[PDB]
């Protein structure tokens, strides 16, 4: 509500409250496989070796 | 010895004007304690013949 109680007479409509422009989140996950093993760079579609 | 303090209520917020319904802020009762004191005593005597 915002119409209750009138202090003392004059009151305003809904949506008169300032808020905070930013975005946040409580958690993410755990992540580890993307920074463990080495990368092997390869130009071609496939590679062979003996 | 003062009383304990204190259980205070929360204002429901649909009214205004003081108008505030605070349960009465009762000042309890100031109290004391009587420190009673007793007497202890003893006697003894002797004789010339002992």
């Amino acid at each position: 509500a915002v119409n209750q109680s009138s202090s003392v007479e004059v009151s305003s409509e809904s949506y008169e409250t300032i808020f905070s422009q930013r975005i946040i989140r409580d958690l993410q996950k755990e992540l580890v496989v993307g920074a463990l093993f080495e990368e092997l760079p390869m130009s071609s579609k496939i590679l062979t070796m003996l | 010895v003062e009383p304990d303090a204190g259980k205070a209520t929360w204002v429901a917020a649909s009214t205004y004007g003081t108008d505030t319904t605070t349960g009465e802020e009762v000042k309890g009762a100031l109290k004391e304690i009587h420190f009673s004191t007793y007497k202890l005593a003893a006697k003894s005597f002797i004789t010339d013949e002992t």
